[PDB]
RNA sequence: AGCAGAGUGGCGCAGCGGAAGCGUGCUGGGCCCAUAACCCAGAGGUCGAUGGAUCGAAACCAUCCUCUGCUACCA
């Protein structure tokens, strides 16, 4: 089960592995590993099992003393309290985004789908720290603000430099406040400083206020099948999409539309897309059995789809409406927009740059991502809060909701601004 | 013993030897295609070119097929050439004695069931079995093996010649297990799409009855290499006529599949 | 899972249903006043297992395994 979204976002270098398995004690993978010279740059999945035994420290599997590893010459150290039947708590999920900068589009899709994260904070690079500030922003944006920042490392940073880097980070976080919520230093490399965070992070992160008792909308992220052949016994009941909730909620048996549509037979017009439909078989997670799906949760819903479909990634980010629900089939549609007033993506200490992000410019492309779908439009009209955008694939708007809007600073996509649909 | 309707070959046949001496005026050389008798290949028609000596091209203990240029009648001398000669001649020897080999094995194990001291027992088996087989048919290079093979898998030469009681044995035994695996390599081509959800059972359905003329089962094998990919080696025991079955299932399978909201093909 | 190769007899390619075949390299001899080129001579040897025909099987044909290649891929 899931009941809450914790994200593991980061950034290039400082160790995703480390930090995560000194935290939980748990490893993520994705097929085709692979286990890199840097971080995880994997779309790895992960869930997870928060239990108490009534201590300030929280439980393992291995609920009376726990050994980390992180290197077998030494013996890290965890603690797990003291046992006596260690009691579940709840079943939680983690959203392992691929790291680095570049990543941001996908980073971002995951984000608006996950109710909470934790910003695992370097201090081994650069000062001002560019991408922490960047994702920062867009959290508070978007409407959640309870993030818990992980300093990674402490023991090979030295105090000077670490001292330095928190003067430049909370001078640069003069316009962004998501951070409201505590900043716990921890050591990762040693794998220690764990006991404090383990009352932290019960007590001070539920799920952000959203509304769950809307319509159902699923947004699916991920792709699994499924499952063994055959051949005969073979076929299926099928694949599986693994999807966040972020409104409404998703019941068994329920009927769901996936929204962005197909089109009708040739493209010489432009309008129109009908959704495409399939029951919902089952409501998955973990190694335990469900019939629910509980919302603010990343669930699998089997669907009688093949395996074809998700046999590898796939889906990165399809809106899903259930059922008989009619969100607008735009072909050309009115964006609200704004922009971020220093251009950020990629910093140096050479100064380059800051400056403003330009505006935007009539018959040039750009990325709208509405949802967590990436779709190309050029701009007819334009104005500097009103531009109004052609569609190559017409794009369901199903509420005035929110967009992310990216451009190519000078050799890959960079986060640059926001706005809303209307 | 012979290996061949005569033990005198023609003139202009082409034979095999075996290298087993070098004379002063070729290579003395037994014939190993028919009769077992002498046969002098000569060292002016090895090739047309430059000669600067040659143990490591030609030598001893190599079977090698060459070309009877001419045959002293009476005197039994077997002139041999490879002056005139092709790698496509050695491809039909070749084939005759591959052959040869299997139909003898299957009768040597006769001749090991019988105690004798007469060199003429395996021509007694050769004169009345072989000849009628082979007049009719072995330009090709064929021999007794097509109707050995008729045979075991439709008896009507085993009842129009002699059958022993221990040549149907070995005769089983080495056609069943060189020829049984016994092959094709045949598949079906089949790719499956579904935007519905009752696509799953629409397959299982067009499987079963890729063809009519089933109780509800076909007799085929399925086989899944990948999720969309069903490999159909249909009319599976040897394959003689199963290509049409082969063909049109695949036109069955896209239909079914099309319904679903498939598009395919037409 | 499907397909391909190998499980050396120095190397590399592996010849075919009667056993290292070829080229190369190594080791030794010859040729010449001498060296190259050139010519000969080598070298313990079912070539992973389970089976069947066999006078024999890396090689005649199956069933398996292992290591890798291609398709892919359940994870």
């Amino acid at each position: 089960q899931a009941t809450i979204n914790i994200g593991t976002i980061g950034h290039v270098a400082h160790g995703k592995s480390t930090v995560v398995k000194a935290i939980s004690g748990v490893h993520t993978v994705r097929f085709k590993n692979e286990l890199e010279r840097n971080i995880t740059i994997k779309l790895g999945y992960a869930n997870a099992k928060i239990y108490k035994l009534d201590d300030p420290s929280c439980p393992r599997p291995e609920c009376y003393r726990s050994c980390g590893s992180s290197t077998p010459d030494e013996f890290p150290t965890d603690i797990p309290g003291t046992k006596g039947n260690f009691k579940l708590v709840r079943h939680v999920s983690f959203v392992d985004c691929p790291g680095h900068d570049i990543l941001m589009a996908t980073m971002l899709n995951g984000a608006a789908v996950m109710d909470a994260a934790l910003l695992l904070i370097a201090g081994n690079e650069s000062c001002p720290q560019p991408q922490t500030s960047e994702h920062l922003a867009a959290i508070e944006i978007m409407k959640l603000k309870h993030i818990l920042i992980l300093q990674n490392k402490i023991d090979l940073v030295k105090e000077s430099q670490a001292k330095e880097q928190y003067e430049q980070i909370l001078a640069f976080v003069q316009g962004t406040v998501a951070e409201g919520a505590p900043i716990i230093p921890i050591s990762a490399q040693l794998k220690y400083n764990i006991e404090v965070v383990c009352e932290y992070i019960v007590k001070k992160i539920p799920v952000p206020p959203r509304d769950f008792t809307s319509e159902p909308r699923l947004i699916v992220i991920r792709s699994f099948d499924v499952n063994k052949p055959g051949c005969e016994v073979d076929d299926l009941k099928g694949g599986v999409a693994g999807g966040s909730i972020l409104k409404g909620v998703l019941k068994v048996g329920q009927e769901i539309e996936v929204r962005p549509g197909i089109v009708s037979k040739d493209s010489e017009g432009k309008l129109m897309c009908k959704p495409i439909f399939s029951k919902i078989v089952s409501l998955f997670a973990e190694h335990n059995d469900l019939q629910y799906a509980a919302p603010g949760g990343l669930i699998g819903v089997g669907t009688k789809i093949d395996p074809t479909l998700c046999r590898a990634d796939r889906m990165v980010g399809q809106v899903l409406g259930a059922v008989g629900a009619l969100p607008e089939i735009f072909t050309e549609l009115e964006i609200s927009y704004f922009l971020l007033r220093r251009l950020l993506g990629v910093r140096t200490e050479g100064d380059k740059k800051a400056a403003k992000v330009q505006k935007l410019s009539k018959n040039e492309v750009l990325m709208v991502n509405i949802g967590s779908l990436s779709t190309g439009g050029r701009v007819s009209a334009v104005k500097a809060d009103l531009g109004k955008i052609v569609l190559t694939n017409p794009v369901c708007t199903e509420v005035g909701e929110k967009i992310a809007l990216s451009r190519r600073v000078e050799k890959h996509w960079r986060l640059i601004g926001w706005g809303q649909i209307r | 013993c012979r290996f061949y309707q005569h033990k005198f070959p023609e003139v202009e046949d082409v034979v095999m030897v075996n290298v087993r001496s070098i004379a002063e005026m070729g290579a003395y050389v037994s014939l190993l295609e028919y009769n077992n008798i002498e046969g002098m290949i000569l060292l002016s028609e090895l090739s047309r070119r430059r000669i600067r000596s040659i143990n490591k091209l030609i030598r001893i203990g190599r079977n090698e097929c060459v070309v009877v240029i001419r045959v002293d009648k009476e005197k039994g001398y077997i002139d041999l050439s490879k002056r005139r000669v092709s790698p496509e001649e050695a491809i039909k020897c070749e084939d005759k004695f591959t052959k040869s080999k299997t139909v003898y094995s299957i009768l040597r194990h006769v001749a090991e069931v019988l105690e004798y001291t007469k060199d003429e027992q395996l021509e007694s088996l050769f004169q009345r079995t072989a000849w009628v087989f082979d007049d009719k048919y072995k330009r090709p290079g064929y021999g007794a093996y097509d109707a050995f093979k008729h045979a075991v898998s439709d008896p009507s030469i085993l009842d129009s010649l002699d059958l022993n009681e221990d040549e149907r044995e070995v005769l089983i035994n080495n056609i069943n297990r060189r020829l049984t695996p016994q092959a094709v390599k045949i598949r079906a081509d089949i790719e499956v799409a579904c935007y519905g959800y009752e696509g799953i059972d629409a397959v299982k359905e067009a499987l079963r009855a890729g063809l009519n003329c089933s109780t509800e089962t076909m007799p085929i094998k399925i086989n899944l290499i990948a999720p969309p990919r069903y490999v159909m080696t249909t009319t599976t025991l040897e394959r003689t006529e199963g290509l049409s079955v082969l063909n049109q299932a695949m036109a069955v399978i896209k239909e079914k599949i099309e319904e679903k909201r498939g598009v395919f093909n037409v």
